[PDB]
């Protein structure tokens, strides 16, 4: 009847616009938008995405539960409407504008206050925020980094933002602002984890995956450490489908978790110990498929693209040899005949018994061309020749080599095996005349890794296993104990794993995620998965290989996106840093180490070589050129120039006269001496204070200078030893940041403690792109309806800025002359830094040598009053010098005569006749163009600079699609796939889905390693002494979080310590969604942790319990969700819940309860701070220490008093636990 | 003998990932509204649980459904006509706030307005929807169960856990879980319309769709008792109860549900039925409960043969929903492949909305095991899912229908990895379970690949007529 009309006209609406997420998900999904009366109502996905193959599941609809209720946040009661200043600030901040016209000197006459600026500091995290407006706030903004570019320094400035791919722009809008200005801009990949050091140490590359429809074209998946439908929920149905295919799968994880529900078989490891069984399972591997029975495809595979073939020098030890570096041409007389970086390329034998340097070490990148590929050919003479595997059967005698086990060195929370911490093994072995006519013993990479196995091969080693139950060095047998898994389940997958690889030539596919990488070990995690991906042929075949699927990393047109974030169109280079050390060292948390280097040490190094501080290494590798830093140096870098000049000499000289005796120090020497640390900083597109920071209390404390909840003492107070390289403090220098600005759309936690607020359009109120790791599409987010209240995008919010800062900064900056540091990059020549061993010029080893044995020291002009006019516009570097990436370059003229037309140009002014990029679509148009990715002009002019190095032409995979221009306009109609380029390891076919190292496997271009091969074997000298250069177990560190806080704060009931493991959540993405009511409705309504029933009932905890967990870095308060599915021993607190909903005080600090975070502290690690040596050298979210957290253990117990500090009679009590 | 026409749906539970996009998407679009924030239309429940509300399986408690006399005629379960007038009056079986959740929200603005100088870090606490006062904790919500949250011993009250021995499922190595979404299931005997002595509640002649005309409904409440599945709401606000629409807006349009097109897991198919309407109650009433899955499939006719073509023309249906039917994925899943299920068939009202079983890890042992029927590939027996479970869910508890579908899938995929790892041809598997390779061949078509046209044929209602 007609009252059936009612739900017809609910459903009509006034239009349709396409959307996306700029969020870190990967999912990458393009919706609609609906609009009705103006305003956003609801979404559902497009499906009109370009079709796969015939024969493969197609991407529609993709989508996910919190991308569904994004909608909720455009006009809810937490929506951020308008600019907001603390009201302490904004009191002090007017009355000081009365007093000093300038702003310059009204910010000065606050911030040398030491009463008025404690006075807002104090405020921060406790209430008083006060309605400001977009004139107010961005010249204050703008008077404060002025300020603090003029008497600190322009890296005094920084800004945090994230994943530029789920929003490009937006990402380049604060990073294009600071690169100008000369501010630091912070890593993230490394930051939080994501990065697996394991990929730079084996391929050369940050990380390459293959999209998830090439899941599909696999026949044997397991998922290790990857809750697949929880965490990769748009794409899942690609795992789904393929098992109606006839894969099969098999599910990792010590819990019952979703992806274990999708799986044939459940294999469930104590958590942490996942590299024991993948070195058992490479064992049976090795023995069956490459010893036994020898495997046509495995063998030849092995023999071309790994660093199997290669030597290894031996040491003499007392007794027995260490395994030393990697023999070298130049070691040989005549060097083998290379003049160019003999030093650099690595040696073998062929089949014949004769030496020869293989074409594609990375000595042949550069300095010469023709010779950087794959192809298995002598590099002297030209001619093919076959590379022999295996010493054993052709040595001219035998040594026993010492092999570093960690296996019984675990925690008491760990099962163990103790053997030896040396194990000796019998290894075949050549002698050879060096070119100074000493005698040295070699052995191949290959007979290295089958001894490091424990592999009887006819010889008597008592440490080789005489069968999978004998109890030796990853054995089955051994792994067994260590893990929990039966052996017999070891053994038949690694048989079923193999043999499915076998039978389709690598067709065997290992998807890995945060489960096995946010462990201290991530790095022997990861090689053991990554060992048997090798050894059966599966990297670089489309359906195998090595599935790495964390955060939106992958920004497919990255060298378009590159120079407008960072301004490389008008000055080179910016300030990268990497943000791991950045915040172990200002957020002082290195002042409460625990961990020493000395026990991460092989037992074979010598301890007098590495001693002090984690931080001590950090500081060293800094002033070797390995580390970028920030602030860089301990003198404003604006002020060298000039003093350059009164002593006659050039700046980079000046410099490095000054460094060297001493008059200029690097600011990491002396971070707490009042003017080597950040002290403003931009956050957007992040919620860092309140989620991403590892170490909560920490940043509270010293970079905020507010309350905290530290329970622990810091170094002085323990006295423990101090650090060798930098000043100490029994009183820390605290509240460190002078102003923070964060943008968003919502009151978030870390907007809860800034003093500045600024309201960002949502993503359905903005242009932008978006690209993801899962699928090859390109989509863009767009304006739905104008941006709400007074918000404005990101693109727009710091143009403002730069307007206002062009102004007030007249008469304090001009046309200035900044001296940079550059560390030595990755994928550049001067990545052939030191070859044969680490010299550090500041103990008198080596002269410094920017570039080489210390950084880059470089001279960037910044013509300050045109901030904006070049923010505006795109520079004349692009034309002048030109573009490139990943070690390559090209002339990109034709795409900036493009520009000009859909742009238009400056008409006057200091950028009069640039292309213009006033709004987010010309910055959108731009990386569109100048990408080979999305341009196909520019794809085979990229592909045709990499066939230079190669000797082989590679145009040929763009040619057929040269005259393809990707524009902004056309995929708002229907998302378009990109274009295959160098920059990518994976191609876009018609016939073979995106899958990474394919290139190199097919195409014979090498990886960006020492060897040119997947590397296996790491030689350098940190890789070596902290026992790594070959996959080894490593049981989870000792963090001492517990020991000294257990039982201090009795509160009556029953206290144990767990394992804290923070896997993501299913009810947000990171925080984000984490207040969105849906999500709260769907998940229990906010904060709570995961544990067994057996620790359960052992605390006396009911389901739903208010709960404190807490150790020496703070606590948190949460409900507990009493589970069967959890296993005793760890509990889990889903990554994610923030801190500003349904959280009552804390009993052990007398403070709102913290945050998952609240419990964690950084602690880096030395192997991830090596640079200046060929793949293990420096790049922007490529190398650098990572923010590891999954070893850490609580204090958990039952809550008395619930107090909510909130001042309402509201309050409650948890009867005992008895 | 009147032949009519319904928009079938199947939920492949083998491809469900719990992931509740189809709830967000349904609440949004129609239920974001005061008096029915608390109602999900479409929600997802994790099994082993008593779900949403509280135990809705449980007939004794709630008095859902049908029950068949003595004398072989059907009366709603909570009662005669004269029981069921009132029950206008009194009706002590309705579902409390507290079988549902009581909604809440958050007081977010406090983050904003909190006062300068503030003692402790500002918080947004919870505060009830209803009342809208302060909430001292929350302590349930519509899928608070989610993932195995919460005692095991306390999840495994689940009705279908009925006749089985659980003790073995209360531990660790034997833990196992599924996801099980759910809307209205439009029945073809519909126990709501019956227990509305008014006919406020009606089904659609043209669709099959059952709606609570909002103009009628004077609010007795007697149908959320009546719904077996308890899939109608009250709405506190209005006074009149709600209940999926099955999106007759879009289905009217020759477009799929909302929850059906949003479906991330690609798990749900529409496609049209012809039944016969005047062989409903005959099939409803049968004496067997084990029989009511197999009478159900007796109503669905062929829309391939030529007398049921004519008349279903000559009982008004389109030609064009004639056509849609014969390209049906639906009628492919429930009758020719037997993949789908009924859920819940003994209620009798016989359900339109069925269900595949889902596969799972096989059981733990330690003993790795050897080879089997299906080489590497799992065996049915082994699959670590209590089949009797599956029973009682989704087949009175009759193990053969259920066995057979899961079986179907496993040859499926033995099928397939054969001719895709191998490149040989095994139909060992097939002939075991009765099908042939053409079969396996479109089932793999329809299930794996899944193209959006093969998954959604739902022809427009002819809006001209
Ligand atoms: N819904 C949702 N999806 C997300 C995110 C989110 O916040 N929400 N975050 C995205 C981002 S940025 C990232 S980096 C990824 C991270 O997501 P994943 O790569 O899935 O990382 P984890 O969540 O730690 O997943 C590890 C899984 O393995 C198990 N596990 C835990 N510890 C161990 C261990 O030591 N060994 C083994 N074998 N298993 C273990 C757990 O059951 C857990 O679910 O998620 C992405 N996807
Ligand atoms: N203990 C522990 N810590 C972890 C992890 C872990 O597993 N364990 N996971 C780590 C990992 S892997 C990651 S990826 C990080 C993620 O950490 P974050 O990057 O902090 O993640 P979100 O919480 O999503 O923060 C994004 C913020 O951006 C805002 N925002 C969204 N879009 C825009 C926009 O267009 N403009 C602006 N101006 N703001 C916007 C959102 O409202 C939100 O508050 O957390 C890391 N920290
Ligand atoms: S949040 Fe990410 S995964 Fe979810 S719908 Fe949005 S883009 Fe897709
Ligand atoms: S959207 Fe699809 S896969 Fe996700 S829970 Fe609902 S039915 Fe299952
Ligand atoms: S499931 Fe729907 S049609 Fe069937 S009885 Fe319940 S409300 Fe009525
Ligand atoms: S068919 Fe429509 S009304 Fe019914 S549950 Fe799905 S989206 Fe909601
Ligand atoms: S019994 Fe009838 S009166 Fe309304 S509440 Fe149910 S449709
Ligand atoms: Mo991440």
């Amino acid at each position: 009847r007609d009252w059936e009309d009612g739900y017809r006209q609910r459903w009509q609406h006034d239009k349709i616009v396409r959307s996306t997420h700029g969020v870190n998900c990967t999912g990458s999904c393009s919706w609609k938008i609906y609009v009705k009366n103006g305003l956003v109502t609801w979404e559902t996905q497009q499906t009109d995405y370009p079709r796969t193959r015939p024969d493969l599941p197609n991407h529609e609809p993709r989508g996910c539960p919190r991308g569904a209720s994004y909608s909720w946040y455009l006009y809810s009661a937490n929506r951020l409407k308008y600019p907001m200043m603390r009201k302490r600030l904004m009191k002090m901040w007017r009355e000081a504008k009365a007093l000093h016209s300038d702003p310059v000197e009204a910010w000065a006459s606050i911030i040398e206050d030491a009463d008025k600026a404690k006075s807002f500091k104090q405020a921060r995290g406790r209430g008083g925020f006060v309605r400001s407006s977009w004139q107010e706030v961005n010249e204050l903004i703008a008077a404060s980094n002025v300020y603090t570019i003029k008497n600190y320094g322009p890296d005094r400035v920084a800004g945090f933002s994230p994943i530029p791919a789920m929003s490009m722009v937006s990402y380049a809008s604060g990073a294009r602002y600071l690169s100008l200005i000369g501010g630091t801009c912070l890593s993230f990949y490394d930051w939080y984890c994501d990065l697996p050091p394991a990929s730079p140490q084996t391929w050369g590359e940050q990380t390459d995956v293959p999209e998830s429809a090439d899941w599909y074209n696999s026949s044997y998946i397991i998922a290790w450490g990857s809750n697949v439908p929880q965490t990769r929920t748009p794409d899942a149905h690609f795992f789904t489908e393929v098992r109606y295919k006839g894969t099969k799968t098999v599910a990792v994880t010590p819990d019952y978790a979703e992806i274990a529900k999708l799986c044939d078989l459940w294999l469930a490891p104590k958590q942490g110990t996942d590299a024991a069984m993948a070195l058992a399972m490479g064992h049976v591997m090795l023995r069956e498929f490459h010893l036994d029975n020898p495997s046509q495809y495995f063998t030849d595979y092995v023999r071309r693209y790994t660093d199997m073939p290669m030597l290894v020098m031996l040491e003499e030890r007392d007794g027995y040899y260490a395994a030393g570096r990697m023999l070298r041409a130049a070691d040989l007389v005549d060097a083998l005949g290379q003049e160019n970086n003999p030093e650099w390329k690595t040696v073998a034998f062929n089949t014949n018994g004769e030496m020869v340097a293989p074409n594609g070490s990375i000595g042949f990148r550069w300095g010469e061309k023709g010779k950087w590929n794959l192809e298995q050919r002598d590099g002297k003479t030209g001619e093919e020749t076959e590379l022999q595997l295996s010493l054993l059967g052709s040595q001219d005698e035998i040594a026993e080599v010492g092999f570093p086990y960690f296996g019984g060195d675990g925690t008491e929370h760990f099962n163990k095996v103790e053997l030896e911490n040396v194990l000796l093994h019998k290894l075949p072995v050549k002698r050879l005349q060096l070119a100074d006519g000493s005698t040295a013993l070699v052995t191949t990479v290959y007979d290295l890794t089958l001894a490091n196995y424990g592999l009887e091969r006819g010889l008597n080693d008592v440490n080789c296993a005489t069968s999978y139950d004998d109890v030796k060095a990853y054995t089955p047998a051994w792994a067994e104990q260590i893990t929990g898994v039966s052996r017999s389940q070891i053994i038949r997958i690694a048989r079923e794993f193999a043999d499915n690889a076998d039978k389709t030539h690598g067709r065997s596919m290992i998807i890995v995620g945060a489960g096995l990488n946010h462990w201290y070990h991530l790095d022997m995690n990861y090689r053991g998965l990554i060992n048997m991906l090798i050894f059966c042929g599966c990297v670089g075949q489309s359906g195998g290989g090595w599935a790495h699927y964390v955060g939106q990393e992958k920004l497919r047109p990255q060298t378009g996106w590159q120079p407008l974030a960072f301004a490389l169109d008008w000055q080179r280079p910016a300030r990268h840093m990497n943000s791991t050390s950045y915040f172990y060292n200002h957020s002082s948390q290195w002042r409460y180490e625990t961990v020493t280097a000395e026990e991460l040490l092989s037992p074979m190094a010598d301890k007098s070589r590495y001693t002090g501080h984690l931080i001590d290494f950090n500081v060293r590798a800094e002033r070797m050129g390995w580390l970028p830093s920030a602030p860089q140096l301990g003198t404003n870098p604006l002020t060298i120039a000039g003093e350059a000049e009164k002593a006659g000499m050039n700046p980079v000289d000046y410099t490095v006269k000054s460094l060297k005796e001493g008059s200029i120090r690097f600011a990491a020497e002396q971070p707490e001496n009042g003017k080597n640390h950040p002290r403003n900083l931009f956050i957007w597109r992040s919620n860092l204070l309140g989620s991403s920071g590892k170490g909560h209390e920490f940043m509270l404390k010293y970079l905020l200078g507010t309350e905290h909840g530290i329970q622990g003492k810091d170094l002085g107070q323990q006295g423990g030893v101090k650090p060798e390289e930098v000043d100490w403090q029994d009183n820390g220098l605290e509240g460190k940041l002078d102003l923070v600005v964060t943008l968003d759309f919502r009151l978030s936690s870390t907007c809860l403690y800034s003093d500045i607020i600024l309201p960002t359009a949502t993503w359905y109120e903005k242009d932008d792109m978006n690209t993801s790791d899962m699928h090859p599409f390109i989509h863009p987010l767009s304006a739905a309806v104008d941006p709400a209240w007074e918000a404005k995008s990101d693109w727009e919010i710091y143009k403002a800025i730069a307007k206002k800062f062009s102004e007030v900064c007249v008469g304090h900056l001009g046309k200035e002359t900044d001296i940079v540091t550059l560390p030595i990059q990755h994928d550049s020549a001067a990545e052939l830094a030191q070859p044969l061993d680490v010299k550090d010029w500041k103990k008198g080893e080596c002269d410094l040598i920017p570039g080489k044995t210390a950084p880059h020291i470089m001279v960037v002009e910044r013509d300050y009053p045109a901030t904006y006019e070049r923010f505006t516009s795109i520079g004349p570097l692009m034309e002048k010098i030109g573009n490139g990436g990943k070690g390559i370059a090209w002339n990109t003229q034709s795409e900036m005569d493009l520009l000009r037309k859909l742009n238009y140009t400056k008409a006057e002014g200091p950028a009069k006749g640039q292309p213009m990029l006033n709004t987010a679509i010309d910055a959108a148009e731009m990386i569109l163009t100048l990408a080979p990715e999305t341009n196909g002009q520019v794809a085979v002019k990229a592909w045709a600079a990499l066939s230079e190095f190669t000797g082989r032409d590679h145009t040929h995979l763009a040619l057929n699609k040269e005259d393809e221009k990707i524009r902004f306009r056309d995929i708002q109609a229907q998302p378009r796939k990109i274009i295959s380029s160098p920059t990518w390891s994976g191609l876009e076919d018609e016939h073979v889905s995106y899958n990474a190292g394919y290139t190199n496997v097919h195409e014979l271009i090498p990886w960006r390693t020492l060897s040119g091969r997947q590397q296996l074997y790491q030689d350098h000298q940190w890789m070596r002494d902290f026992g790594e250069s070959l996959l080894v177990y490593r049981p989870p560190i000792d963090t001492r979080s517990v020991k000294e806080v257990i039982g201090q704060k009795s509160n009556g009931n029953q206290e144990k310590a767990l394992n804290f493991l923070t896997p993501h959540q299913k009810w947000g993405i990171h925080s984000t969604y984490s207040d969105n009511l849906l999500m709260l409705t769907l998940g229990r309504g906010g904060p709570v942790v995961w544990l067994s029933e057996a620790d359960a009932k052992d605390l006396g905890i009911a389901d739903n319990d208010w709960i404190e967990v807490f150790n020496s870095n703070g606590a948190l308060t949460a409900r507990a969700v009493v589970s069967q599915r959890v296993p005793a021993g760890m509990t889990m607190m889903y990554h994610a819940q923030e801190r500003i909903v349904n959280l009552p005080g804390s009993e052990i600090t007398q403070q709102r309860g913290g945050i998952h975070n609240s419990v964690t502290r950084i602690t880096p690690k030395p192997t991830h701070m090596i640079g200046g040596y060929a793949h293990l050298a420096y790049g922007f979210n490529y190398y650098g220490t990572v923010g590891s957290n999954r070893d850490e253990f609580v204090v958990v117990r039952k809550m008395k008093n619930i107090d909510w500090l909130d001042g309402e009679g509201n309050d409650q009590v948890q009867e005992s636990v008895k | 003998m009147k032949i009519r026409s319904q928009v079938g749906m199947v939920l492949n539970l083998d491809k469900c990932i719990g992931c509740h996009t189809c709830s967000v998407t349904c609440k949004n679009v129609w239920t974001s509204r005061e008096g029915v924030e608390y109602a999900w239309f479409n929600n997802v429940e994790t099994k082993p649980g008593q779900g949403f509300p509280t135990d809705w399986e449980n007939q004794e408690k709630y008095k859902g459904g049908w029950i068949r006399k003595i004398n072989g005629k059907l009366q709603p379960r909570m009662g005669n006509r004269a029981m069921l007038l009132g029950k206008i009056f009194a009706n002590p079986h309705l579902p409390g706030i507290d079988d549902y959740y009581e909604p809440f929200d958050f007081d977010y603005q406090n983050l904003h307005t909190a006062p300068e100088g503030s003692k402790s870090q500002p918080i947004a606490r919870p505060r009830s929807l209803i009342t809208g006062e302060r909430m001292a904790k929350i302590e349930k919500g519509p899928n608070w169960e989610d993932d195995l949250g919460g005692e095991f011993d306390k999840l495994a009250k689940d009705k279908n856990f009925d006749n089985i021995q659980k003790a073995m499922y209360s531990q660790f190595e034997n833990t196992f879980m599924m996801y099980l979404p759910r809307l209205c299931e439009h029945c073809l005997n519909p126990a709501c319309v019956a227990t509305c002595p008014s006919g406020a509640i009606y089904k659609r002649e043209e669709d099959g769709i059952v709606l609570i005309d909002q103009d009628k409904c004077r609010g007795w409440r007697m149908c959320i008792t009546g719904c077996p599945y308890k899939k109608i709401y009250f709405n506190w606000k209005s006074g009149k109860s709600e209940k999926c629409i099955f999106c007759y807006p879009r289905i009217e349009a020759g477009q799929p549900t909302v929850c059906s097109e949003t479906c991330v897991g690609r798990i749900r198919y529409l496609g049209v039925l012809l039944y016969d309407a005047d062989a409903i109650e005959r099939a409803a009433s049968t004496e067997n409960e084990k029989d009511l899955y197999q009478r159900q499939l007796d109503v669905f006719l062929d829309p391939n043969d030529p007398k049921v073509i004519e008349q279903a023309i000559k009982d008004g249906i389109p030609l064009s929903v004639i056509e849609a039917a014969q390209q049906s994925p639906v009628y492919k899943m429930a009758m020719e492949w037997k993949l789908a299920l009924p859920l819940h068939p003994e209620y009798r009202t016989l359900p339109m909305v069925w269900y595949v079983p889902p596969l799972s890890p096989i059981q733990s042992a330690a003993d790795a095991g050897e080879l089997g029927s299906n080489g590497i590939l799992p065996d049915v027996e082994s699959l670590r899912i209590p089949v009797q479970y599956l029973a009682n869910l989704l087949t009175a508890g009759d193990t053969k229908p259920v066995l057979r579908a899961l079986k179907r899938m496993l040859a499926m995929r033995h099928y397939k990895r054969a001719e895709t790892v191998d490149g040989k041809v095994d139909t060992r598997a097939l002939e075991e379970v009765g099908l042939t390779e053409a079969q396996a061949q479109e089932m793999y078509r329809y299930l794996a690949i899944a193209n959006y046209e093969d998954r959604f044929v739902v022809p427009s209602s002819h809006r001209e007529l």
